[PDB]
């Protein structure tokens, strides 16, 4: 039972996002971010919104910053709840997770 | 002080200007062109025989330190003979910046591997080999990585379709997945969205 | 003395102000075999005499880690290790050369 | 008219490396179908390994027989340690698909195409 | 032509083929052959199923979205033959058992329910009728069974002049009651063969050769009316088949003569079981009754079908009546069976 | 080191793309022409190589266009009309170029509409 | 132009025109360019659109109800920078952005004007006028249109 | 309103109708062709045209916000009504 | 925490498993806890913030084995950190518009859009056009809650973007698996794999 | 600034009175039973389940759903056909068709939305002019086939007038937000 | 809320917390499920003068990036002053 070599095998989720996303506006594309860490979407959506925001050269208001951040920290509660539940469910202790996800 | 447009900063521009001049007065075998962004990003464009040495000294110089690999990727331009840009995205966190060295490549000129610079570069140059079919040379493990098993073509090429050209569903005579000629019951409809008119004057391109 | 250097895998070293003086006249002298007009050579032995003078000049390892702002005393002989190695790599690149080949006219244009 | 070479030289050099790769090919038929329990027999695999490799016997650019052969390792690799599937295997055969006439009249009754 | 029946597309699943079919009988062995030829080229297909819903599942992945019409229907009921048959261009009987049942006989599923349909089809205006008999259909015959198909045949050609008549021999493939019906013997030791097999000619057929057949029969020009014989490429005495058949499972062959009247019996008690019979008097018969030589009918070659032979396909239909000790040995070592021309 | 490779560039058998799609296929090499309902000329500057069109049929389900065709939305952009032969040439798509059609330059003149004696003296503003 | 408005009073509203089974008018979209009018004077030479009444209030049209009727006359629907003028049969069929243009010929006649012809899934949708100078500049005729 | 084909099947508002030998019609069977009953052009011809005694007048659906585009009517024509572009509202002038 | 921190038997699971020295997280291309867990002392929102992260307070966790226990507990300490910087959120939220006041970017208001001109037109270009993006290319970085996130934009200046590479963190952990697993046991992968913070969605795209 | 995590080696001294107490929550498993005490006080709460489908989960005025066509109070449609909703939608799940109706007015002859391309993004909300297309308040909506998500103009019409009290509520709760 | 006083002297005893001051479930205290209509503050450019839109339009003050080297003593550099090493939390640097 002991490891010698680790040989991930990805692609069974690659979808071309990146190729669709060449076909869509900057507005049609936002959605695509959502399902990229599809536990973290709101983090996504921002990373996506500064880089257009950079090349646009505008700025976004005084209060849509603070939703902004607002939701980013929410969202950062929403990923280390499944990070630290799911991870603890398959060490084998399945009991955190029912009582964070009613979270 | 307009509360629409982006603040501009100074200093950051200045400083990203002297260290582009920098590395081109060091490495002057290799550097092609050195240019700031108004976003304040600088770039460096190499001759890419000079991928491995100009990344090592951006990694072990002691006024550089990038030591972060943040990814590796390709973009697919058709126009020009040389059709992969080859993008380097570094960060420095002794010096908490960032720094782009970009080189090119064709469908036949393979880039040298830069694995033994920075291990991360791995998997990404395994990607740039199967979306674009940029070989690598000393690759430790070049095979694709995101494809299907035996996908022929390199589907992030500008010139490969959307929907590609094979695609799978279930025979039951023969009892297996098995994978046969595109046919959609709806066409994607590519919609000519261009404006006819010139958006931004400062790019505006002479019509010699 | 400290307990641990803070970075898993980077030991604590007894004797830093040593360890540095070593280093950086190590690169000093394998500087010397570049041609006097390469920029590496100019460039580099600026940043090790700036850091070879503060090792000479602070006995404290604490107040010489502000001075040479590298984080730990033990991150700084790494990257000075890193600097030592790069130094020999660049003897045999040899990038000071002019430019091995220019671009196709538009390689760089963008937009196309 | 002067580039870079890959790997090989000028293309005997390079049909050095794939006769060296057809042996491999070769070799790996017979495993390939124990090991994956296909449904073929030895000399129909290894005659498909000889028509995949007269698909590619107009290519002359050394450069281009360097990433065909570079290509085929690839494609070797794959199937010796079993990462591909019998569906990935058998796709080479293409059994499921009826093959299009090249005749003009069969074309001309079937539909537009040329 | 309607408009909305031109063949348009490649023959892939999503083009249109122009043809509309009700196959009564699609939800048998040969039934999924059938559908999936239709529904890969775009035909649209309607099935009639009278089993429950969870038993035509396999068959809804056969066509694109919409290309499939499920119906119910009662073979006693006359006016749901009709909902069927109304809207179709072509429709092909597959109806048939191999024992009989409380409620439906040799004569109900061989020749009332082929010519229930073929009376609706013909009301209907329906262009071809492609119905499936045998090859050893006879009045002359032995076989129960195969007697009923011989009149079946004669009814369905009465009020359908112009139907197109499919004797195939013995399908074997993956589902079939051929090659797994001998692969089973293994469970009771030794292999009972009247005469030793050795008096009895098979010339069996692959289902997706009578299946491509019968589905190209659906738009060549020169069927109507004609009677075609699908059979393999290669007769063998029913010893070296069975004796073949053992050899590409590795199991123990040890045959033993057993007079028909003995077999006949044997079958008899199978055929108790209220399920479905493992064996019955009548399937005892047909596996004796002798393959009929081919005499001047036209067989799959004039329908575009070049005949598989049973070597190509064996193993995919035995490899799981192995054990573990063979279940990775391939085709070559098995030698192949002995042929006959006559 | 340099070698010499005296043959035209064929990348063909590396592109990944069935044979149908290699030898039948004929590209249009063009600049675009300008759309006659607005007067803009900013989508009239770059090459566009298109394929030939190709089937489509009503789907039988809901009426919408199907296709068999990989290649019927592809739509590359280059710089010159060399830039495009080049690209079609390694690829092996047999091409087809047509030449920029540049707008005749005119003679205009607002005091042409007053002319004591000749016919482009206009009758209405 | 800006992105607001600071217009808080209410529009005009002009009624439309009847000229033709070809080229629908709804002239409140009209901004008085005289496009229109200085083609149809000198390319079509039917000195019959010209502008009625004065100031905010000045009005395209015939002042009578006359069918501009031409073999040129569906040019009007082209030249006219707004939805003023645009074309009855193929009214509210189609948006710009859907439809793939196709260059192709005219052969309606021996001149073979250059054309473009917009198809939407597989469906021709209009002829539209293609560049040439050499042949037929900017203009087709009714027929090919 | 809901016409009827003679071959039984309804008629949607839009006229479509499969023909009777259109095999498509077995989609049919054993289930129904979805049809609206409330037919647009025959509840918005049952409004009473609203007089006003302006020329010009605004139509902006109802709800202000909750209609459509704001845009004016023209009402000299005086032997047709006007009518909106959006609603389909009928307008007249009062003298 | 009273379940799993002070544990025995999660302990065990996850003490001394998966160790990455500094030098290595660096090189193998990690980021966010990956470094943190290791000693290093990095985050995006202190060191190159963004929108309003350079106003409200908050500390970074670090850790000092750099094994799945001291991730684990940099994570269950951020948790507690993005509540400290919730609060500070939820007093300061200012009054004001929420969209930036340019309507050639961002549609208009829908009772604006039914009124104005100028904002039905703009309505309409940005709903079918889209905006057109001036000429450029762009690398931007987050601190998303698995580590830096990174789109590299390209923009060929009209509305559809040119190139969209995106650098999701999750892609290089994962090729520091076989690293990281080096002289351990099936069920010290399954907890590695766990403690990297894994989502495909990202990886593969 | 930074916090340590997992750093304590501030080294005490094992007092005898220390050393007992390690004993005792190594020998006598403390930590342990606490974990246990946790799980018994969960046992005693309230547990979290609703009675679906007896009740419901709370949902909000903008919740999107499944798609309608809407009408004028009068019974027109709003759609004017003008094929924003179609510009925009990210998945291409719309297809439209318009010509003039019989009485001239701009109306679609085809409407359909693909409900198996759908994100569910609301997009074509807010791209309509005229609030014609909306996403309604329904989510239960799951068939026992791939042909019965393909929604046509009269399905569409037919949900419109199915759910418009609900609608026109939530469009009135929530459009001064818009 | 629902529990009896001896089952919350229980629980409370057996987690070590006061759960009845800080519960999972939600009773009173949540926001009414129906509010009062909102009236949203309009942005910085809704002026009716002095708002020209080229004297705040960020799209086009972007330009093409500087060329500083192309093909077309002096002190070292760095490419940004070092970063200053993170002070300890004062709020609790040692968890
Ligand atoms: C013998 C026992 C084993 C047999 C099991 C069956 C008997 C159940 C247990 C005894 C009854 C206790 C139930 C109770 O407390 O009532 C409260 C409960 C309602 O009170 P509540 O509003 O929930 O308030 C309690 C608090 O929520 C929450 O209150 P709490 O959590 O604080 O606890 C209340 C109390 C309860 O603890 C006790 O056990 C006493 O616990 C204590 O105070 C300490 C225990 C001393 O009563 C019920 O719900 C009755 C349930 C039974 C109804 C049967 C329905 C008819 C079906 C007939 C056909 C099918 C029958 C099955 C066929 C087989
Ligand atoms: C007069 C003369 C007196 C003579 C008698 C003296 C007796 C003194 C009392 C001795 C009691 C011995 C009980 C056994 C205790 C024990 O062995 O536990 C230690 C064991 C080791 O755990 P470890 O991770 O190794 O930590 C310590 C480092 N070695 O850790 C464990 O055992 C943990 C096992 C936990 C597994 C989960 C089981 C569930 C526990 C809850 C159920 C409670 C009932
Ligand atoms: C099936 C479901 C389980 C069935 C059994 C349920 C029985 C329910 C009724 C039990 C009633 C118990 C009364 C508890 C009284 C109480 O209020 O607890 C307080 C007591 C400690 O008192 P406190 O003031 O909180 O702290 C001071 C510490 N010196 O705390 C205590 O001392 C309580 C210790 C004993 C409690 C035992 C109850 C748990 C029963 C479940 C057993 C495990 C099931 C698995
Ligand atoms: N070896 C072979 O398979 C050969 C077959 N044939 C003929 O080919 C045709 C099909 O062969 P096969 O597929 O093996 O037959 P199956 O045993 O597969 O049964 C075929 C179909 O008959 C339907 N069916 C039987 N009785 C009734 C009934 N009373 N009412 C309605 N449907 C009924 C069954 O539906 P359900 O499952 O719901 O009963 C099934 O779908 C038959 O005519 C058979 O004689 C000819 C030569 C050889
Ligand atoms: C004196 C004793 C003489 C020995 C007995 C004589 C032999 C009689 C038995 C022969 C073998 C019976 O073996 C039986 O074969 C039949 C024929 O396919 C199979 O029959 C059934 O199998 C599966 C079950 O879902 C179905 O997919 C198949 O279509 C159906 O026919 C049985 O699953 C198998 O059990
Ligand atoms: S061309 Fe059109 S906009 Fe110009 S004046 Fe004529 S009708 Fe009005
Ligand atoms: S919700 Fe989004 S994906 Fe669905 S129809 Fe509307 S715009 Fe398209
Ligand atoms: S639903 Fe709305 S956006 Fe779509 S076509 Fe109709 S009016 Fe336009
Ligand atoms: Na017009
Ligand atoms: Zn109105």
């Amino acid at each position: 039972e002991m490891v010698r070599k680790c040989d991930p095998h990805i692609g069974l989720l690659h979808r071309g996002t990146e190729k669709l996303i060449e076909y869509k506006t900057y507005l049609q594309a936002l959605p695509y971010f959502d399902r990229l860490d599809y536990v973290s979407m709101m983090c996504n959506e921002q990373a996506y919104s500064i880089a257009v925001e950079k090349l646009l050269n505008i700025q976004p208001p005084p209060r849509a910053q603070w939703i902004r951040v607002l939701f980013g920290e929410i969202t950062r509660i929403l990923n280390h709840i499944m990070a630290v539940t799911t991870h603890a469910l398959d060490i084998g202790a399945m009991t955190p997770f029912f009582w964070m996800f009613e979270e | 002080k307009r509360p629409t447009v982006r603040p501009r900063s100074d200093v950051t521009h200045k400083q990203l200007s002297a260290f582009g001049e920098y590395v081109a007065e060091i490495l002057p075998k290799y550097v092609q062109q050195v240019q700031v962004s108004c976003l304040d990003e600088l770039e460096i464009c190499i001759h890419p025989d000079g991928v491995i040495p100009t990344l090592t000294f951006l990694r072990d110089h002691t006024n550089a330190q990038f030591k972060s690999l943040a990814d590796l990727t390709a973009v697919d331009v058709p126009t020009r003979q040389n059709r992969f840009e080859i993008v380097y995205n570094l960060l420095s966190l002794r010096f908490n910046s960032r720094i782009r060295v970009k080189t090119y490549a064709d469908e036949l000129t393979p880039i040298d591997s830069i694995v033994s610079v920075h291990i991360a570069a791995n998997w990404y140059e395994r990607e740039v080999w199967d979306m674009f079919g940029v070989f690598f040379f000393n690759h430790p493990d070049l095979r694709r990585i995101l494809t299907d098993y035996g996908f022929e073509g390199h589907p992030f090429r500008k010139d490969f379709p959307l929907t590609g050209y094979v695609e799978l569903r279930y025979d039951d005579e023969v009892k297996r997945v098995v994978a046969e000629p595109v046919e959609l019951a709806q066409e994607f409809r590519k919609f000519d969205l261009n404006s006819p008119w010139e958006a931004f004057p400062a790019y505006r391109q002479p019509p010699e | 003395l400290k307990k641990t250097t803070g970075l898993v895998g980077l030991a604590v070293c007894d004797t830093p102000h040593e360890r540095l003086t070593i280093l950086y006249t190590k690169t000093l002298d394998i500087l010397k075999h570049f041609p006097k007009h390469a920029a590496y050579r100019k460039y580099t032995e600026q940043i090790t005499n700036e850091k070879l003078d503060m090792v000479k000049a602070e006995p404290d390892v604490k107040k010489l880690e502000a001075l040479l702002q590298g984080g730990e005393v033990e991150e700084v002989i790494l990257q000075a290790e890193k600097e030592l190695s790069l130094a020999r790599k660049m003897l045999k690149w040899k990038p000071w050369e002019p430019l091995v080949e220019e671009p196709p006219a538009n390689q760089w244009k963008w937009p196309i | 008219t002067s580039v870079k070479p890959i790997f090989s030289r000028d293309l005997n050099e390079a049909k050095r490396r794939v006769r060296e790769l057809y042996r491999a090919w070769y070799r790996e038929v017979p495993n390939t179908v124990h090991l994956m329990q296909l449904d073929i027999t030895v000399k129909q695999g290894r005659d498909k390994v000889r028509e995949m490799f007269m698909k590619n016997a107009h290519v002359t650019d050394p450069r281009v027989v360097d990433l065909l052969v570079i290509k085929g390792k690839m494609e070797l690799q794959e199937t010796i340690k079993v990462w591909k599937q019998r569906t990935h295997v058998m796709r080479f055969f293409h059994e499921t698909e009826t093959p299009r006439p090249k005749d003009f009249l069969s074309k001309f009754y079937m539909g537009h195409d040329p | 032509l309607h408009h909305a029946v031109i063949p348009h597309g490649k023959g892939g699943r999503s083009s249109v083929s122009g043809v509309v079919a009700t196959v009564f009988g699609a939800t048998g062995f040969l039934g999924r052959y059938v559908v999936n030829h239709l529904g890969r080229m775009g035909s649209q297909v309607i099935i009639p199923y009278r089993c429950d819903v969870y038993d035509i599942m396999h068959l809804r992945l056969m066509g694109d979205l919409g290309q499939l019409t499920f119906l119910e229907w009662d073979a006693r009921d006359k006016d749901s033959i009709r909902k069927a048959v109304q809207h179709s261009n072509v429709v092909i009987n597959l109806i048939g058992r191999e024992w009989e049942t409380r409620n439906f006989d040799f004569e109900d599923v061989f020749v009332n329910i082929p010519r229930a349909i073929a009376q609706a089809s013909k009301e209907a205006g329906v262009e071809r009728f492609i119905h499936v008999s045998h090859l050893n259909a006879s009045m002359k015959s032995s076989s129960k069974s195969l007697r009923s198909k011989a009149v079946g045949e004669k009814e369905v050609r009465s009020v359908f002049p112009e139907a197109i008549i499919i004797r195939p021999s013995d399908i074997f493939g993956r589902e079939d009651r051929f090659l797994n019906h001998f692969a089973n013997y293994r469970w009771f030791l030794a292999v009972p063969l009247v005469s030793l097999g050795f008096k009895t000619v098979k010339q069996p057929v692959y289902v997706a050769d009578v299946s491509k057949g019968i589905v190209n029969a659906t738009k060549d020009p020169d069927a109507v009316g004609k009677t075609f014989a699908f059979t393999g490429p290669n007769r063998y005495l029913l010893f070296h088949l069975v004796k073949y058949i053992f050899g590409m499972t590795h199991r123990t062959f040890i045959p033993y003569p057993l007079p028909l009247f003995v077999y006949s019996w044997i079958g008899k008690l199978f055929g108790l079981s209220p399920f479905e019979p493992w064996t019955t008097k009548d399937k005892v018969e047909r596996i004796h009754i002798s393959d009929v030589m081919p005499t001047d009918l036209p067989g799959l070659e004039d329908l575009g079908v070049q005949p598989t032979p049973l070597e190509l396909k064996s193993i995919e239909v035995l490899r799981r009546h192995r054990t573990y000790r063979w279940l990775s040995s391939e085709i070559e070592e098995t030698k192949p069976a002995k042929t006959v021309n006559y | 080191q340099l070698i010499t490779v005296d043959e035209k560039l064929d990348i063909t058998t590396l592109t990944g793309v069935p044979e149908e799609h290699i030898k039948t296929r004929k590209v249009r090499i063009f600049v675009p022409a300008r759309n006659n309902m607005q007067s803009g000329v900013n989508n009239t500057k770059k090459w566009k190589m298109e394929f030939d069109t190709r089937e489509r049929w009503e789907n039988p389900l809901m009426g919408w266009a199907s296709t068999a065709d990989p290649l019927s939305n592809m739509v590359l952009t280059f710089s010159a009309k060399e830039d495009a032969i080049a690209f079609a040439e390694k690829n092996g798509w047999s091409y087809d170029v047509e030449e920029k059609k540049v707008p005749k330059p005119k003679s205009k003149s607002y005091g042409a509409n007053f002319s004591w004696n000749k016919r482009t003296r206009v009758s209405t503003k | 132009g800006s992105d607001r408005s600071r217009f808080l009073e209410g529009k005009r509203a002009v009624e439309d025109k009847n000229i033709g089974p070809l080229v629908k008018t709804i002239m409140t979209r009209c901004i008085q360019c005289t496009r229109c009018i200085r083609f149809a004077s000198e390319i079509a030479g039917v000195d019959d659109l010209g502008t009625t009444g004065r100031g905010n209030d000045m009005q395209v049209g015939t002042y009578i109800e006359k069918m501009f009727m031409s073999e040129l006359s569906g040019n009007v629907i082209d030249i006219c920078p707004v939805g003023a003028l645009t074309s009855k049969p193929y009214a509210f069929t189609a948006r710009p952005w859907e439809t793939r243009k196709t260059e192709s010929i005219d052969v309606m006649d021996a001149v073979g004007s250059n054309i473009v012809v917009s198809t939407r899934t597989g469906e021709v949708m209009r002829i539209l006028p293609r560049m040439h100078e050499d042949i037929n500049e900017e203009w087709i005729s009714d027929k090919t249109r | 309103g809901v016409q009827v084909s003679p071959s039984g099947e309804k008629i949607t508002h839009t006229g479509q109708v499969y023909d009777e030998k259109d095999y498509r019609r077995v989609r049919f069977v054993d289930r129904q062709k979805e049809v609206n009953e409330n037919f647009a052009i025959d509840l918005i011809a049952q409004q009473p045209v609203n007089e006003v005694e302006h020329r010009i007048i605004a139509c902006d659906g109802g709800g202000g916000a909750l209609g459509h585009p704001k845009v004016y009517i023209n009402l000299d024509k005086e032997t047709k009504t006007g009518t909106c572009g959006y609603c389909g509202l009928q307008f007249k002038q009062h003298h | 925490e009273e379940m799993l921190t002070n544990n025995r038997i999660w302990r065990n699971r996850t003490v001394d498993i998966g160790v990455v020295t500094a030098e290595d997280a660096l090189n193998y291309g990690f980021s966010g806890v990956m470094l943190r867990g290791s000693g290093i002392q990095w985050d995006l929102r202190k060191t190159q913030p963004y929108d309003v992260y350079d106003q409200v307070e908050f500390d970074v966790p670090i850790g000092s084995r750099g094994d799945c226990y001291d991730r684990y507990l940099c994570r269950v300490e951020e948790m507690r950190q993005s509540l400290r910087i919730i609060e500070q959120c939820l007093n300061k939220m200012p009054p004001g518009e929420i969209k930036v006041d340019d309507a050639k970017v961002s549609p208009p208001k829908r009772a604006e859009m039914k009124t104005s001109m100028e904002s039905l037109i703009h309505h309409f270009k940005l709903y079918t056009e889209g905006y057109q993006v001036p000429p450029g290319a762009t690398y931007t970085a987050i601190e998303a809650p698995k580590g830096e996130f990174g789109v590299y934009l390209v923009s060929d200046g009209s509305s559809r973007p040119y190139r969209c590479k995106i650098k999701a963190p999750g892609f290089a952990h994962l090729a520091g698996l076989d690293k990281m697993s080096k002289g351990h046991m099936l069920a010290d992968v399954v907890a590695i794999i766990g403690t990297q913070d894994i989502v495909f969605g990202e990886i593969d795209r | 600034t930074y916090k340590y995590v997992n750093k304590k080696e501030q080294e005490s001294e094992v007092d005898m009175k220390s050393a007992t107490d390690n004993a005792a929550r190594i020998l006598m498993w403390t930590e342990l039973i606490r974990g246990l005490g946790m799980t018994l006080s969960y046992l005693f709460r309230e547990p979290a389940t609703i009675n679906y489908p007896f009740e419901k989960g709370p949902l909000s005025p903008r919740f999107r759903g499944e798609h309608a066509l809407r009408r004028y109070p009068s019974g027109e449609e709003r759609c004017i056909a003008c094929k924003l909703c179609e510009a925009i939608c990210p998945a291409q799940a719309i297809t439209i068709e318009a010509e003039p109706r019989a009485d001239g007015s701009r109306r679609t002859t085809r409407y359909d939305i693909d409900m198996t391309k759908c994100i569910y993004c609301g997009f074509c909300q807010e791209a309509c002019p005229v609030d014609a297309i909306v996403e309604g308040p329904n989510f239960e909506f799951s068939t026992e086939t791939h042909e019965e998500l393909l929604y046509n103009k009269e399905k569409l019409l037919n949900n419109g007038d199915k759910w418009e009290a609900e609608i026109a509520a939530n469009i009135q709760a929530d459009y001064l937000y818009r | 809320a629902s529990a009896t006083r001896v089952i919350q002297k229980l629980r409370n005893w057996a987690s070590g917390q006061d759960l009845q001051a800080k519960l999972q479930l939600r009773y009173q205290e949540i926001a009414k499920r129906t509010q009062p209509p909102p009236k949203l503050p309009v942005g910085p450019s809704h002026k009716l003068s002095n708002n020209y839109y080229c004297t705040r339009d960020g799209r086009r003050e972007v330009v093409p990036p500087s060329i500083i080297m192309s093909s077309q003593e002096k002190k070292a550099v760095t490419p940004a002053p070092p970063m200053k090493r993170w002070e300890l939390s004062k709020d609790q640097p040692y968890l």
